[PDB]
DNA sequence: GACCTTCCCCTGATGGGAAGGTTTATAAT
DNA sequence: AAACCTTCCCATCAGGGGAAGGTC
């Protein structure tokens, strides 16, 4: 909207082109990681945690 | 019963089936008809001013040699130049010489060569559609000589068929019956401008197709007939050999698709292979009429499976896939690998990632979820285009706030950022066009704007503005 | 200073390609 | 399912022109 632009143009604030995914630990239960997989699909090249 | 299924599967055993003498014995009745509806274009001179323009255009590069012809009755590229002038023989024997006493027995050998040239049906269907035209345009003028004479001036249908029979070309019917002193007789000279001007695209009509008016209906007269023939015949054949229709499309069961929407789709397939079907060439009926009840049936199916409709290519093309993929199960022991089929189908390798990711079938919403309680599918879709309510709040206190801010800055600063920005306006505006109504332009406003913008830079006056930014 | 060679933007061509359409002949109920 | 073929829509390539740059 217009009044976001302005804000925009004040304090220069760019919009990123992208939304958020973020798996985030569900609210009401806190605990320790103890494992962590990662399964990448054949071809795409892994990454550094891969 | 009652499914409307059973109705059809017992409708067809009432025409018992055709077998060795059905076939080639109903066939010459179909090309017997079409015999006599294609004598019947013989005599037509409009078909040969037509077949002029077409035929002259072929040797300037706008139609095919083999687009206007299947062939002559009399593949062979020869067999043309050897028929273009031995034809004409009667050519002009008889036009020229109506200067029309022989020209009523030699009419018959101008049309012989008109007989020996088999057109492709696109334009052959044109030329049933021009002489049924033409009859139209011809029979609008007696509907309208006749109306105008019984209707209006209350004469005797018979009074005007026997004046009118015999004639139907000039005005010596019509100016004759003023002498009758009928009471229907004194009410003709009214009308004398509705049916004398009428001739002039009736009588026309002779000068155009070269006939009279009476032969205009004698011709489509008897061709009506021929093409009653035609279609009487055909449809018998389709409920002989429906049965073969049912016979192929009971091997798609669980095709997406209805059954009785395959048998239909099939019949369709039928028809077609019959209306392009010789008896001449021996070959039996069943093996060609097959190929398009079936062809009619499996493209049928890549038309009407997927709720997301497909071009057939597609459809071939992932069949294929799956069908590598199965005759190798029992190669590699389980299933191949999914660069393997790259090599094996004709296509290049990063294709078939795409071809199989959009292969997949939209789940009904209906389809229950886990735990086999009544909960469906369609109870968990959520809906992310409303907004949350949350952020609606933060909206319409950012409009305050700009309001509030914008109304602290000068007069000048205000409207120009109202302006360069939808603020509180329809569609925000460009450069030139504030400086359009600002009496100052292309400059100044670049100037406004940027200090303007650094005057809520500033502390003071954009904390509350500034806190609407977190990042 | 002209003359020749050079550097960029519209017309319209026209190569490539996805999407469709028409036939297919042993018989086949 | 394969085989040959027309229409349309693509996102791109020789070719033209309006000037543009640089020198015997």
């Amino acid at each position: 909207t217009p009044e976001e632009k302005l804000l925009r143009a004040i304090f220069g604030e760019k919009a990123s082109d992208v939304k958020d995914s973020s798996l985030r630990v569900p609210n009401g239960v806190s605990g320790t990681v103890i494992d962590v997989q990662v399964f990448t699909r054949d071809g795409v090249e892994k990454d550094k945690r891969a | 019963t009652t499914d409307p299924v059973r109705m059809y599967m017992r409708e067809m055993g009432t025409v018992e089936l055709l077998t060795r003498e059905g076939e080639i014995d109903i066939a010459k009745r179909i090309e017997d008809g079409i015999n006599q509806v294609q004598c019947s274009v013989a005599e037509y001179p409009e078909a040969i001013t037509y077949l002029l323009e077409q035929y002259n255009r072929v040797e300037a590069e706008e139609a095919r040699l083999s687009d206007l012809i299947t062939g002559f009755v009399d593949i062979d590229p020869e067999l043309a130049r050897e028929k273009f002038a031995e034809l004409r023989a009667q050519y002009v024997v008889t036009r020229d010489t109506i200067k029309h006493a022989t020209a009523q027995e030699e009419i018959l050998k101008l049309s012989e060569v008109f007989k020996q040239f088999r057109l492709v049906p696109k334009q052959f269907d044109y030329l049933v559609n021009s002489m049924r035209v033409m009859m139209d345009r011809v029979r609008t003028q007696e509907r309208l000589i006749m109306k105008l004479c019984v209707e209006q001036c209350k004469m005797p249908k018979k009074n005007f068929i026997t004046l009118f029979t015999g004639n139907e070309t000039s005005d010596t019917w019509f100016n004759a019956a003023i002498a009758m002193n009928k009471p229907w007789s004194e009410k003709l000279h009214d009308v004398s401008e509705e049916v004398h001007r009428a001739l002039q695209k009736l009588q026309q009509i002779e000068e155009e197709t070269g006939l009279t008016i009476e032969q205009v209906k004698d011709i489509n007269r008897r061709m009506s007939i021929g093409e009653a023939k035609a279609r009487r015949a055909k449809k018998e054949m389709v409920e002989a050999n429906l049965r073969l229709v049912i016979s192929i499309a009971k091997k798609y069961t669980n095709r997406g698709l209805q059954f009785l929407d395959l048998i239909q789709e099939g019949n369709i397939g039928l028809m077609k292979a019959v209306d392009k079907f010789e008896y001449r060439r021996g070959y039996k009926f069943s093996t060609y009429a097959t190929w398009w009840i079936r062809q009619a049936i499996t493209r049928s199916i890549a038309d009407q499976a997927r709720t997301i409709r497909i071009p057939v290519h597609m459809i071939e093309t992932i069949n294929k896939l799956n069908r590598i993929s199965r005759q190798m199960l029992q190669e590699m022991g389980r299933e191949p690998t999914p660069e393997e089929l790259a090599e094996r189908m004709l296509m290049p390798e990063d294709k078939i990632r795409k071809v199989l990711k959009i292969a997949k079938e939209p789940i009904s919403m209906e389809t229950p979820i886990g735990d086999d309680e009544d909960s469906h599918l369609g109870d968990f879709i959520e809906d992310t285009t409303l907004e949350l309510p949350l952020d609606s709040a933060t909206t319409e206190s950012l409009r305050a706030a700009t309001h509030d801010v914008l109304a602290g800055l000068t007069a000048r600063e205000a409207k120009v950022l109202r302006m360069r920005f939808g603020i509180d306006m329809n569609t925000d505006y460009t450069l030139e066009e504030v400086g359009k109504q600002f009496d100052v332009t292309r400059e100044r406003i670049r100037q406004i704007e940027a200090k303007a913008l650094r005057k809520l830079r500033h502390p003071s006056r954009s904390e509350v503005l500034r806190s609407f930014l977190d990042d």
